[PDB]
C-alpha cells in the first residue's frame, strides 16, 4: 500500500547499515525522496527566517539506492547566519529534540541536514562542502538541502536542492550538466570555486492516502487564495535587488567589452529576461483578477 | 506636465516595445545570414 | 463606545471606596473609559476632526487632541495629528490590499451560498453536479 | 566670525568679514585668495540658511545677508541654475519654494529617452553596417 | 574658560581629588558634583551615595537636589519655578551662572523632540506655548535642531508652522532603475560603436 | 466567540501522526497532540503542532505534564513568539474521555481550544472541527461542555505554494502560470454556475421557495463590480506602467545583447585582418 | 565500564574503557576505534555537555550508558 | 431567530391580535428582514377590511425607505422612535447595496438629520447592529462600505439576479477561453522557435562538412 514506505523496519536498516554498499561506489545515492510534511516544514521555516538564514535537520531512512526523508525539525542557533554550529546550544538542543522524539513514535535516525538561502539560488558553498564532507566521512549516509523561500515566491515553484559531497581527492570524470542558475556578484567566487566537489540528487516527493484525501478535501476552500494572491506586491525588494544586481554585471560586461568567465554580455541578458519575465507574470495575473472581478458590472 | 498613471502612456510604452522588437527580430534575420554564410565557415 | 449615561450609570452601582480618583482629577475608571472609547473610535473612523472627537468623547478639544498625542506616542494607537486642519488620522487602507479583501470576501460568500444551497436541496444539488461534468 | 557662522548670526558675520577684507589683502600669501574665500565663504551661507526651510520670506533674508531684494534674488538665480539651492523663486509675493522632485516621472522621462536614443542609434548603426557591406566609399576623381 | 571635553575632563579628576581629600568642603563640593552631574547627564546616580541623603533632607540646601529631580524628569515649568523662586544660592554663583545656560537648553530641547513626535504639521505658537518661550527663540532653537539632524522637518515660515516627514516612499526601485537605463545606456554606445 | 484562523500544516501534522501510528501498532489508534499559535485581541491563529505523550490507567488518560514542560521549552528556544493553544485529537464526535482530556488540560491554559479530526469519513466536507469549553449550570449541577467555532483557512504565500505543489505532484513558463490561474477560475465558474441554476429554478419553480437563501444571492449579486474608485483605478495603472517600463528595459537588454552578436558576426566575415 | 556509544545518525559503536579514565580518555579512544580527531568532537551526557576536564565517574559512569556524539569542525 | 417564533406564535391570532403582532415584531431589535411573515397567507388576507394600513406599513418595512414612509406619512399608522430608527438603519442599507461609497449630503437628506453628530451616531449604531460594516471618512464627507446584508427581494427581482450571474458565467467562460489560446499561442512560438534554430544549425554543420572534405 501507498503507506507501506512509512513502515520503519529496524531490522532492515541495521542490516543496510552494517552491509555498506556505498563505500565501493561514489554515485551511490542518485534519488532523494521527500514526504510533504518534511517539505511543508521546511519551506514554512525558511519562509518564517525572513531575509536571515536558518538551518534545522532531516530525519528519515535509506532504500538501496534512494534515500527517504520523513520528518525535519527546527534548531534555535538563534539563527541570523552565525558563524557556524553553535554554542553548544544547538549541540544539547539536536540530542534532546532526538531524545524527546524517540520516546513518542518518532522512532526514524537522521539523514541529513537543511538550511536556506534566500535569495542567492541553491547551491553548496565552501564552508557548505567542508561540513558536507566532514558529515560524510564519520556518519554515513548524510544529504544537505539548500531551500530558497525568495525565489519559490518570486517564481511560483519550490527552489530546493539536494546535494553530495565528493571525498578528499576524488576527481570526478566530467558529465557535467551545469544548469544555469542566476547568482550575485559578491557570491560568484566561492560557487566557481567549489563546483565540482559535490553533486545534486534527483528529488522527488511523496504522500500518504489521508494526506491525498486530506489536500483534496482541502483544496475545495483553499480555491480562493489562488485567485486574490497579488504576488506583485510581496516581492519587490527583491525585485529591487535583482536589478542592482543585473546593473553591475551589465557594467562589469561592458567592462569586458571595452577591454581586451566568457561572453557576460549573455549572462546579464539572461537575468534580465529572467526578472522581467517575472514581473510580467505578476502583472497578468491582476489583468486576469480585474477582467473577472472589476468588469462584470452587475 | 502629467504623472505616468495613463492608458495612454501605457499604449505609448507598448508602441516602443513594438518598434524594439521589430528591430530586433531583423537584427537576428540578418545574423543568420551571416550565420549560415559558407565565408562564415572557414573564419 | 461606552456612553456617558451608562458610565454615570455604573458609578452610582459602584461602592464609593472603589472610586479611586487622583487628586489632581481624572478619576481612574474616566480615565480608562476615554482611553477605550478612543481606541474603539480607532476601529471606527479613518480620520476624525478635534471638534467630533470631543463631542465623542464628551471632553473638550483641547484634551480630546491631548490624550490622542499622548496615546500615540506610547504606542498604543496608530495615526498621526495634522494640527493645522486639527484632524486624527488613523490606518489608511491602502487600495490594492482592500481589493484583495474584497475578492477574498467575495469568494467567501460564494462558498457560504453554495453549502447553504447544497444542505437544502441535496438530491437537486447532488443531480446538478452530476450534470455539470457532462453538460 | 566662526562662531557666528556656526550659530547661524549671518548678518553680523558678513559685516565683519567685510571689516576685516581691507586688513586681509595687505597679506602676502593670501591676497590672490581672499575674492575666492569670500565667495565660497558667503555661497555657503546663502546655502546653510535655506537649508531648514521649506518656504522662506525673501525679505527676511535680504536683510540677513546685508543686500536688497532685487541683488538677493539675482544671487539665488545664478545658485538655483548651477549650485546646490533647490528651490524656486516666487517674485510676486517675493518667496523662496523649497521644490521637491517626484522620482517616478524623472526616471520615465529619462528612460523613455534613453530608448528613443538607442533606437535611433540601432537604425544609424544598421545603415552603416549596408553601406560597409556594399563598399561605398568617396574616391579621389 | 572651559574648553569643552579637555575642560570637562579636568573637572571631573579635580572634583573626584577634592572629594577624596577635601571632605570638609562638601557642603559647597556638592553643588558642584550635582552640576556636573547634569551636564554628563549620563551617571545619573546623585542619589547612589546614602550618606548624603541625611545632610540632603536638611531643608537649608535642597535646590541642587530638587534641580536633579526636575531635570531628570524632564519638566521646564517645575525647574524655571524652582530657579527663579530659590534665592542667594544659584544666581548669585559665577560658576553656576556660565553653565545655566545649556542646563535650561537641554531639557527645552528634549521636551521639543518629545513632542514634536506625533504631529505631522505643527503650529509655532503652539511650541512656543508649550516651551514657555517667545516665537523667534522656538524658531532659532528648531533651525539649529534641524541643522543637527536631531529633528526630521521644515519649517514653513509664510504660515508659521513645521512639517514633518512621515511618510516614506519606495525610491529604491526608482534609483535601481536609473542604474539600470544609464548602464544600458552606455552599454548600447559602446557596442553601436565596435562596428568600424 | 473568537475568530479561528488555522494552518494546513496543523492538518499535515495531524494526518501524518495518525498514518504514522496506524502503520507502526498495525492496527488505528487515537492519538494526542498539542497546538501552537498567537493570539491577537480576539483573534486566535494556530500555525504549528507537536505530539504529547500520554498514559491510559483503567479508561482515563492521563498527560505527563514533566514531557509537556520539556517539549515547552524546546519549542520556545526555536518558535520565540509563539504559545500554546489548545489540544488536538482525531475521532468522531467529542466523548466523556475528551471531555476529562480537556478539564485536565485546562489546568495549564485558562480557556485552551480543541480540535478534532476524524480519519474515517464519508462527508464532502473538511473533517477538521473546532470547540471551546463553556461552563454551563443544568438542573442545578454545574457541567463544562463543547461549543463549536467557525474556522477559516490562513492564507500565506509560501504555504500556498508548498500544498500546491503537492496537491499536484506533476514546455514553456506563461503555459504554467496560465494554468493555475486556469485551476481556480475554474472552480469559481463551476460555484457560480451551481448558485445560478438553483436561482433559475427555483424561480421558474422546481425547488421549494427559499428566501434566506435568495437574499443571500441578492447580496452576492450586489456585490459586483469589486473596488470600482478612482484612486484604486489610479493605483492599477501605476501598477501596470511600472511593469510596462521594466519590460521595455529588458526588451532593450535583450536586443543589446543580439546587436552585439551580430556585430561581432559581421567583424568576423567582412574584414581582412 | 563498557558503553555503547551512540552518534546521531544512528551509527553505535561498542567500545571498552575504564571507569577511572577521563573524558578525554574516552575521546581519544573513539578516535583510535573510528578516526575522528579530539577537537572535532562533542559528547553529551543526559543532555548535557561534559566540561572535558572533569573526570568522569562523578558525572556518572553507570556501566552501560550511552553518551551522545556529535561532530563539529573545529576553526575550519 | 425572533421571527421564527414570531411566525410559530401567529398561527392561530387575526385582526387585532394580528396587528398588535405586526407592531410587535417591527419594533423588536435585531430582526431586519420580514418576508416569512408577508408571505403568510392571513397576513397576505389582511388586504381585505379596514386594517390594510398595517398591511402596508409591513411591506414599508420589507421594501421601502424613509423618504417613502415621509411621502406617504398620512396613510401609515404612527411609528415610534425604536421603528423609526430601524427604518433609518434599513434606509442606510438600502443606500448602501446599490452604492459602494455615500456621500454623507444623501444619508443627510434621506435621513432629515440635520447636524453631522446625529448622522454619524446613527451610522455607528447600525454598524454595531453587525447589519453593516464600513469605515467614516470626515475629511472627504465619505461612508465607505464594505459590506451590507441583503434586503427583501420580490418576485420580479430575480431576473436581475438571473442576468447578473449568467453575466459573471459568461465573463468567466471568456477568461477561461482567453487563457487555453494564449497557453497555445506560447507553446506554439517557443516550438517553432527551437525547429528554426534546429534547422539554422543543421544547414552550418552540412556546409561545414562539405567544405571540409
Ligand atoms: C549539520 C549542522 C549542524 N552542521 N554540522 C556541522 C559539522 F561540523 F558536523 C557543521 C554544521 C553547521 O551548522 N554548518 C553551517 C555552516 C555555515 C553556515 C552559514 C555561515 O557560513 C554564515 C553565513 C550564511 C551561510 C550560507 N551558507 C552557510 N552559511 C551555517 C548556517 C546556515 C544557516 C543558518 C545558520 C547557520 C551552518
Ligand atoms: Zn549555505
Amino acid at each position: 500500500s501507498i503507506d507501506e514506505i512509512y513502515k520503519y523496519d529496524k531490522k532492515q536498516q541495521q542490516e543496510i547499515l552494517a552491509a555498506k554498499p556505498w563505500t565501493k561506489d561514489h554515485h551511490y545515492f542518485k534519488y532523494c525522496k521527500i514526504s510533504a510534511l518534511a517539505l511543508l516544514k521546511m519551506v514554512m521555516h525558511a519562509r518564517s527566517g525572513g531575509n536571515l538564514e536558518v538551518m534545522g535537520l532531516m530525519l528519515g531512512k535509506v532504500d538501496g539506492e534512494t534515500m527517504i526523508i520523513m520528518d525535519s525539525f527546527a534548531l534555535p542557533v538563534e539563527g541570523t547566519e552565525t558563524r557556524v554550529n553553535a554554542q553548544a546550544a544547538a549541540y544539547e538542543y539536536m540530542a534532546a529534540y532526538i531524545e524527546n522524539a524517540k520516546q513518542v513514535g518518532r522512532l526514524e535516525n537522521a539523514i541529513g541536514w537543511y538550511h536556506s538561502h534566500p535569495g542567492y539560488g541553491c547551491w553548496l558553498s565552501g564552508i557548505d562542502v567542508s561540513t558536507q564532507m566532514l558529515n560524510q566521512q564519520f556518519q554515513e549516509p548524510f544529504v544537505a538541502v539548500v531551500i530558497d523561500p525568495t525565489r519559490t515566491i518570486s517564481a511560483g515553484k519550490v527552489n530546493l536542492g539536494a546535494f553530495r559531497t565528493y571525498p578528499k581527492g576524488y576527481k570526478p570524470p566530467d558529465e557535467g550538466p551545469s544548469e544555469y542558475q542566476t547568482i550575485p556578484l559578491n557570491k560568484i567566487e566561492d560557487f566557481g570555486v567549489h563546483c565540482k566537489q559535490y553533486y545534486a540528487l534527483e528529488v522527488s516527493y511523496f504522500k500518504s492516502s489521508l494526506d491525498r484525501k486530506l489536500l483534496e478535501l482541502l483544496w475545495n476552500k483553499y480555491w480562493v487564495n489562488t485567485l486574490s494572491s497579488s504576488s506583485l506586491l510581496t516581492n519587490a525588494d527583491y525585485t529591487t535587488g535583482q536589478v542592482f544586481d543585473l546593473s553591475e554585471k551589465l557594467e562589469q560586461s561592458e567592462a569586458q567589452l571595452g577591454r581586451g568567465s566568457e561572453d557576460k554580455l549573455a549572462k546579464a541578458t539572461r537575468d534580465s529576461c529572467k526578472t522581467t519575465i517575472e514581473a510580467i507574470h505578476g502583472l497578468m495575473s491582476q489583468v486576469i483578477k480585474d477582467k473577472l472581478f472589476n468588469q462584470i458590472n452587475i | 506636465p502629467e504623472k505616468y498613471n495613463n492608458p495612454a502612456m501605457l499604449h505609448n510604452i507598448d508602441q516602443e516595445m513594438l518598434k524594439c522588437i521589430e528591430l530586433d527580430e531583423r537584427l537576428k534575420a540578418m545574423d543568420q545570414e551571416i550565420t549560415v554564410n559558407p565565408q562564415f565557415v572557414q573564419k | 463606545i461606552i456612553r456617558g449615561n451608562q458610565l454615570q450609570e455604573f458609578a452610582a452601582m459602584l461602592m464609593p471606596h472603589q472610586k479611586a480618583t487622583t487628586a489632581d482629577g481624572s478619576s481612574i475608571l474616566d480615565r480608562a473609559v476615554i482611553e477605550h472609547n478612543l481606541l474603539s473610535a480607532s476601529k471606527l473612523y479613518n480620520n476624525i476632526t478635534f471638534e467630533e472627537l470631543g463631542a465623542l468623547l464628551e471632553i473638550p478639544a483641547a484634551k480630546a487632541e491631548k490624550i490622542a498625542s499622548q496615546m500615540i506616542t506610547e504606542g498604543r494607537m496608530n495615526g498621526f495629528i495634522d494640527q493645522i486642519d486639527g484632524i486624527v488620522h488613523f490606518e489608511t487602507r491602502e487600495a490594492l490590499p482592500t481589493w484583495d479583501k474584497q475578492i477574498q470576501s467575495l469568494c467567501f460568500q460564494v462558498n457560504n451560498l453554495l453549502e447553504k444551497i447544497s444542505q437544502t436541496a441535496p438530491e437537486w444539488t447532488a443531480q446538478a453536479m452530476e450534470a455539470q461534468m457532462a453538460q | 566670525i566662526i562662531f557666528k557662522f556656526y550659530e547661524s548670526k549671518y548678518a553680523s558675520c558678513l559685516k565683519m568679514l567685510d571689516e576685516m577684507k581691507d586688513n586681509l589683502l595687505l597679506d602676502m600669501y593670501l591676497a590672490p585668495h581672499v575674492r575666492t574665500l569670500y565667495t565660497q565663504i558667503r555661497n555657503r551661507a546663502l546655502i546653510q540658511y535655506f537649508s531648514p526651510y521649506v518656504s522662506a520670506d525673501m525679505h527676511r533674508m535680504a536683510a540677513a545677508f546685508n543686500t536688497t531684494v532685487a541683488a538677493l534674488e539675482d544671487e539665488l538665480t545664478q545658485l538655483i541654475l548651477e549650485g546646490l539651492i533647490s528651490a524656486r523663486v516666487d517674485s510676486h509675493s517675493k518667496i523662496l519654494y523649497a521644490r521637491d522632485v517626484d522620482q517616478r516621472s524623472t526616471t520615465f522621462e529619462k528612460s523613455l529617452l534613453m530608448g528613443k536614443e538607442f533606437q535611433r542609434r540601432a537604425k544609424a548603426m544598421m545603415l552603416r553596417a549596408a553601406v560597409l557591406r556594399n563598399q561605398i566609399h568617396v574616391k579621389s576623381p | 574658560e572651559g574648553e569643552f571635553e579637555k575642560a570637562h575632563t579636568d573637572f571631573f579628576e579635580a572634583f573626584k581629588n577634592y572629594d577624596e581629600s577635601g571632605s570638609p568642603r562638601r557642603t559647597t563640593c556638592l553643588k558642584y558634583l550635582v552640576l556636573a552631574n547634569m551636564l554628563m547627564k549620563s551617571g545619573i546616580n546623585p542619589f547612589d551615595s546614602q550618606e548624603a541623603k541625611p545632610y540632603k533632607n536638611d531643608p537649608e540646601i535642597l535646590a541642587m537636589t530638587n534641580l536633579v529631580s526636575a531635570y531628570q524628569n524632564n519638566d521646564i515649568t517645575e525647574f524655571e519655578k524652582i530657579l527663579k523662586t530659590n534665592h542667594s544660592n544659584i544666581m548669585d554663583d559665577p560658576f553656576i551662572r556660565e553653565h545655566i545656560e545649556e542646563l535650561l537648553r537641554n531639557i527645552r530641547t528634549q521636551v521639543l523632540i518629545k513632542l514634536i513626535k506625533p504631529y505631522t504639521r505643527i503650529h509655532i505658537p503652539f511650541i512656543s506655548k508649550e516651551l514657555n518661550i517667545d516665537v523667534a527663540d522656538v524658531e532659532s532653537l528648531l533651525v539649529q535642531c534641524i541643522l543637527d539632524n536631531t529633528i526630521h522637518g521644515r519649517i514653513d515660515q509664510v504660515n508659521q508652522l513645521l512639517e514633518l516627514d512621515h511618510q516614506k516612499r519606495g525610491g529604491a526601485r526608482y534609483t535601481a532603475l536609473d542604474k539600470w537605463t544609464n548602464q544600458l545606456n552606455s552599454l548600447n554606445q559602446a557596442v553601436v560603436s565596435k562596428l568600424a | 466567540s473568537v475568530s479561528v484562523a488555522l494552518h494546513p500544516l496543523v492538518i499535515l501534522n495531524i494526518s501524518d501522526h495518525w498514518i504514522r501510528m496506524r502503520s507502526q501498532e498495525g492496527r488505528p489508534v487515537q492519538v494526542i497532540g498539542a497546538l501552537i499559535g498567537k493570539q491577537e485581541g480576539r483573534n486566535i491563529e494556530v500555525m504549528n503542532s507537536f505530539e504529547l505523550l500520554s498514559h491510559t490507567v483503567e479508561e482515563k488518560i492521563i498527560i505527563d505534564k514533566e514531557y509537556y514542560y520539556t517539549k515547552e521549552e524546546q519549542f520556545k528556544q526555536v518558535f520565540k513568539e509563539l504559545e500554546f493553544l489548545g489540544w488536538y485529537t482525531t475521532g468522531g464526535p467529542p466523548d466523556p474521555s475528551d471531555i476529562h482530556v480537556h478539564k485536565q488540560v485546562c489546568e495549564i491554559i485558562e480557556s485552551p481550544l480543541f480540535l478534532k479530526l476524524n480519519p474515517m469519513t464519508k462527508h464532502t466536507d473538511l473533517p477538521v472541527s473546532v470547540f471551546e469549553s463553556v461552563i454551563d449550570i443544568i438542573n442545578g449541577e454545574a457541567t463544562m461542555l463543547f461549543a463549536e467555532l467557525t474556522y477559516t483557512l490562513a492564507t500565506e504565500e509560501a504555504e500556498r505554494i508548498g500544498v500546491d505543489h503537492v496537491a499536484r505532484m506533476t514546455n514553456s513558463t506563461v503555459a504554467e502560470h496560465l494554468i493555475a490561474q486556469h485551476s481556480a477560475i475554474k472552480m469559481l465558474h463551476s460555484r457560480v454556475k451551481l448558485i445560478l441554476e438553483y436561482v433559475k429554478a427555483s424561480e421558474a419553480g422546481e425547488v421549494p421557495f427559499n428566501h434566506e437563501i435568495l437574499r443571500e444571492a441578492y447580496a452576492l449579486c450586489h456585490c459586483l463590480p469589486v473596488l470600482s474608485t478612482d484612486k484604486f483605478k489610479t493605483d492599477f495603472y501605476d501598477q501596470c506602467n511600472d511593469v510596462g517600463l521594466m519590460a521595455y528595459l529588458g526588451t532593450i537588454t535583450k536586443t543589446c545583447n543580439t546587436m552585439n552578436q551580430f556585430v561581432n558576426k559581421f567583424n568576423v566575415l567582412y574584414d581582412r585582418q | 565500564m563498557l558503553i555503547k556509544v551512540k552518534t546521531l545518525t544512528g551509527k553505535e559503536i561498542e567500545i571498552d574503557i575504564e571507569p577511572t579514565d577521563k573524558v578525554e580518555r574516552i575521546k581519544e579512544r573513539v578516535e583510535e576505534k573510528e578516526g575522528i580527531p579530539p577537537q572535532q568532537q562533542r559528547l553529551i551526557y543526559s543532555g548535557k555537555q561534559m566540561n572535558d576536564e572533569k573526570t568522569a565517574a562523578d558525572y556518572k559512569i553507570l556501566g552501560g550508558s550511552v553518551l551522545h556524539l556529535v561532530l563539529a569542525l573545529r576553526g575550519g | 431567530n425572533l421571527l421564527e417564533q414570531f411566525i410559530l406564535l401567529a398561527k392561530g391570532t387575526s385582526g387585532s391580535a394580528l396587528t398588535a403582532l405586526i407592531s410587535q415584531v417591527l419594533e423588536a431589535p435585531g430582526v431586519y428582514v420580514f418576508g416569512e411573515l408577508l408571505e403568510l397567507a392571513n397576513v397576505q388576507e389582511l388586504a381585505e377590511g379596514a386594517n390594510a394600513a398595517y398591511l402596508q406599513l409591513l411591506n414599508l418595512f420589507a421594501y421601502g425607505t424613509y423618504p417613502d414612509y415621509i411621502a406617504n406619512k398620512e396613510s401609515l399608522p404612527e411609528l415610534s422612535t425604536a421603528q423609526q430608527n430601524k427604518l433609518k438603519h434599513l434606509t442606510i442599507v438600502s443606500l448602501a447595496s446599490r452604492m459602494k461609497c455615500i456621500p454623507y449630503s444623501v444619508l443627510l437628506k434621506d435621513l432629515e438629520m440635520r447636524n453631522l453628530r446625529e448622522l454619524e451616531d446613527l451610522i455607528i449604531e447600525a454598524v454595531y447592529t453587525d447589519i453593516i460594516q464600513g469605515k467614516l471618512d470626515q475629511r472627504n464627507q465619505l461612508l465607505e462600505v464594505d459590506f451590507c446584508i441583503g434586503r427583501d427581494i420580490r418576485k420580479k427581482d430575480i431576473n436581475n439576479i438571473v442576468k447578473t450571474l449568467h453575466e459573471w458565467c459568461d465573463g468567466c467562460e471568456a477568461v477561461l477561453l482567453g487563457i487555453e489560446q494564449q497557453v497555445l499561442r506560447a507553446n506554439q512560438y517557443k516550438e517553432n522557435h527551437n525547429r528554426t534554430q534546429q534547422q539554422v544549425e543543421a544547414e552550418v554543420t552540412n556546409i561545414k562538412k562539405t567544405l571540409k572534405a
